[PDB]
DNA sequence: CGGGAAAATCTCTAGCA
DNA sequence: ACTGCTAGAGATTTTCCCG
DNA sequence: CGGGAAAATCTCTAGCA
DNA sequence: ACTGCTAGAGATTTTCCCG
């Protein structure tokens, strides 16, 4: 409350996000990003080829994270049961493909209907390449080539280490996907908050931030002002 | 430092039970967390809690929303 | 000592008394007749 | 009561009255007559009326399988937020179990498995799975569907969304997968108003970044207490409470009769 | 919310998300996203919940017929005070059960008797040998155990007698019947602390000379009460308050507002 | 508790027993039936012969209420089953019986050992035969003579009303029935009360009767007497 | 006359229920008794229960006891 | 007017719309397609 | 008026199949 | 227009008893 | 500080087979 | 030495909102 205005300047000199001056100057995230103001979803789908078995790969871009199994044939009844489980797993939003034919066929297209997924036709590459090492290397494991793919996902999601702070792609994944569920949340109270209008002393209406328990937080002129609960009235427009 | 990680632990809720109740208490704040048992502050009174009877959230909901 | 009587599996008729040798929150583990059974504390009785 | 109680020991070997009954009729104390009563092997039938709770750490997960229209499906929930993992099998075999809990483990951070004892989870290939992943196996008490109440609801609710939406498939493997996403991300409530995915999500990154966070601050914060004993180690202090570990038996005790070096 | 309405509707069809998932994704209103789950006729998949409570009148018994050893036992409970009337029956036969029915009225007042939709209970012969003793029959909601869950634990308590002193016996009957008199005569609890016996008699004492007081009572105390209406007939007054009973609707109104001729 | 004086004046003068009393002085029953001190069980078995088959028929000999069956053959087997159930129905304490065969059989023994009754060897005999003319009344609305049977005993208990206040004998042995339990719960009472010994204002040891919550009734020299539970301690011997 | 009779209707315990509470409610003292219905005094409280949904005992223990 | 939907007998698929015509403790009078059943309150759901 | 002990009351579950 | 209940095993609360 | 309405909380049940 | 739960339908209690 009493720290608008050291955030605002916060802002002014460093052009610091809402989330740093949320955690530092203890606002609540509507007014910090009022002020600031003032790939989660993204899927990578290919199919790779490996001892004469089709193996299906799905890469969370903005994490690494892997998801793969080996299909029977490399048919679009079998890409679109994957991604409806990839769906039914994990909040999938968009999927990148290179325009294959199992990729572009009814069935995959009705799935993306079904599970609200657009599709859309580097790193799918890389990530190939680095599970076909870790299958070659965990191979004389398993007898089957699925147990092993399914070893090698497994490593490479929760063993392998790596990045600035030295997490693995699990704990990225989840992390971004909760980073993700945040930005939802405010975004979802913002709409919530935008159809109000206030009055406060009785000046004009100003736009509505937050509700506290002991105070009004309202925008007005560009400017954030602090009102009492006492002062001003709320409406619904 | 220190006070800032301190402000960050109590900034989590844990759902609790006990041994004979099978409803689920409120949002109890988190103190300490540990392998088997962590402590929480529910409604002004300090109780320590093992740890298979303990669900630790943050409700983004909340977080983003006073 | 502590007596048991329980209702092992699937059996109807209830068994007993058993040696108590461990009493946790929901199941017990017994003694009857050198064979150890662990027997949720529903389908058991301890005096 | 020597006479009463005779009397009584002899009317319960024909009768096996219960403690009101011999306590009105020989004049007994109710203590009297529960001690009768106790002694009997023959009147006891009944066990305690309370219900135990199931682990709710975030590393466990429960699995079953339930059958539909002929077939078999393999359930896995995770306990602290119910979020489920279904896939219709072949056959209750060890091999497609020991496959499922593989794609299970290289999915999220599975680190112990709540299955009752069925031929395929007991299986020695479910074992070496577990194994090589670094799961522990915990095997309910036999026909006590009770130690697996979670995955048992969680079949009902799977079995309930399924029926809604079996026409939109055509197969039931597609329309297992469809309750799966509906129930995983479609339906709202809980501790935090979330779905499963989202509460799961809110349970894995809450686990990782307390500890992380608890970590550092045992690293910076060491002290010692003594109160009323040894070296105890501080944990939390403040409102006239403080919460110590002696023997790694942890204890709270108020701000007075303690002193922090 | 126009939009916001649409897109939900949209959704549930795909998915039935529960009103806290769509007020959560689309902005609505609880009561928005209440009415679109309530008027989708495949999410009404669940009955309230509460329990009935069956008729516990005098004259009510509850008659079932319960297998055991491979044998047919035929049970009757008075509802009000858990005396039970069991008897082997040679089969599952509308003459039987007529007879054991006959035998019951002829024991006890029997006034009207509950039971399920079995071939021995519907047949015209018990219907026959109700008709000649006045005896009503209440049918339970088929296979809705609970309508007749008096004679169902009694059904259960009689076979848990019934295994504790069959070994005092050589036939099934033999045990039946001892297990009868244990029931009614050696097991004391309930609402007077009685055995089954000694509540049955005091029920049907209790209500013959209730009868017989209040008609008396009736007869002599004659007397009109206007209170706010018409002259309703008094049935108690005193401590402030006025039972009475206008139009054959039966109301306490307080002293004050009343006035009794 | 005032009216004790009363009561003593009422017993002397028309010898009234305790139940009057206790109706009439608002007494607890104790205190009259130490003023006043200062069948229901039995049964009668016979074996009946009508169209060649064997009835037995059992009586409540203060009552009249009839219990009969028609049983298969006259042989001990089947009258302790009829026995037995006689028991499992109504508190049976002895029966009294013609030194038959089927009576003195060592089955019949035994189970009136395990019933707890004795066995003891002209109200029969009018009760057989008012038996047989309800039988022959109602023997053309039963196509078996055991329906009749039970048709006949139905009506005797319950239809056929005579005697001094013109109650059926059901009636007649519910109020019977409920009398004893009365009788039996006030003998229980004065046994639990009789180990135990007064001592008030402090004077000689006093046989306890009441244990009121205002006040504590005790007899001392054959006199009743009112004393305060402040002022009296009682202990058990 | 009237008010012995008055007196042993009063002298009659019910036990009874209510139509969505599944516990027998404590022994109330009798007032009056109709074919479809009773009337009670609970706690100083005058209720009308369904003739079905009442249980009028006398208690012979009680009775001959205080 | 009202909605009834309902679990009938032994069936575990639920059923309706189906009109309301009583209302009592415990159970319901329904009429589906021109057939009256009786139903339980626990099997059943009005609106 | 104050603890302890005993009694009464409340809670809760399996089986009825 | 019909309808869960019952009896026992622990846990908790009231009441009685001598101070 | 006072009602009404809305929201939150509490109670309670079937199915898991 | 291990352990009933979950989600929805009504009913009841709290809280918020304008006076
Ligand atoms: C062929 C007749 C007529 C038509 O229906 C069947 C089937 N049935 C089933 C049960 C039963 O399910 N008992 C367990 C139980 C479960 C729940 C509950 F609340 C009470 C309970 F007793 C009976 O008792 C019973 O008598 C019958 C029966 O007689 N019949
Ligand atoms: C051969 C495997 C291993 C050995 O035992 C059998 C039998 N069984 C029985 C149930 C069951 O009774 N469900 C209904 C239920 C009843 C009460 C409750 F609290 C929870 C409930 F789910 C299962 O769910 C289940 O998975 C099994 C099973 O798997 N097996
Ligand atoms: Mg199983
Ligand atoms: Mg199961
Ligand atoms: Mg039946
Ligand atoms: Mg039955
Ligand atoms: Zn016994
Ligand atoms: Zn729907």
């Amino acid at each position: 409350l009493d720290g608008i205005d050291k955030a605002q300047e916060e802002h002014e000199k460093y052009h610091s996000n809402w989330r740093a001056m949320a955690s530092d100057f203890n606002l609540p995230p509507v007014v910090a990003k009022e002020i600031v103001a003032s790939s989660p979803g993204i899927w990578q789908l290919d199919c790779t080829h490996l001892e004469g078995k089709v193996i299906l790969v799905a890469v969370h871009v903005a994490s690494g994270y892997i998801e793969a199994e080996v299909i029977p044939a490399e048919t679009g009844q079998e890409t679109a049961y994957f991604l409806l489980k990839l769906a039914g797993r994990w909040p999938v939003k968009t999927v990148h493909t290179d325009n294959g034919s199992n990729f572009t066929s009814t069935t995959v297209k009705a799935a993306c209907w079904w599970a609200g997924i657009k599709q859309e036709f580097g790193v799918i590459e890389s990530m190939n390449k680095e599970l076909k090492k870790i299958i070659g290397q965990v191979r004389d494991q398993a007898e089957h080539l699925k147990t092993a793919v399914q070893m090698a996902v497994f490593i490479h999601n929760f063993k392998r280490k790596g990045g600035i702070g030295g997490y693995s792609a699990g704990e990225r994944i989840v992390d971004i996907i909760a980073t993700d569920i945040q930005t939802k949340e405010l975004q979802k109270q913002i709409t919530k908050i935008q159809n109000f209008r206030v009055y406060y002393r009785w000046k004009g209406p100003a736009k509505l931030l937050w509700k506290g328990e002991g105070a009004v937080v309202i925008q007005d002129n560009s400017d954030i002002k602090v009102v009492p609960r006492r002062k001003a009235k709320i409406i619904r427009d | 430092e220190l006070q800032k990680q301190i402000t960050k632990i109590q900034n989590f809720r844990v759902y609790y039970r006990d041994s004979r109740d099978p409803v689920w208490k409120g949002p109890a704040k988190l103190l300490w967390k540990g392998e088997g048992a962590v402590v929480i502050q529910d409604n002004s009174d300090i109780k320590v809690v093992p740890r298979r009877k303990a669900k630790i959230i943050r409700d983004y909901g909340k977080q983003m929303a006073g | 000592n502590f007596r048991v009587y329980y209702r092992d599996s699937r059996d109807p008729v209830w068994k007993g008394p058993a040696k108590l040798l461990w009493k946790g929150e929901g199941a017990v583990v017994i003694q009857d007749n050198s064979d150890i059974k662990v027997v949720p504390r529903r389908k058991a009785k301890i005096i």
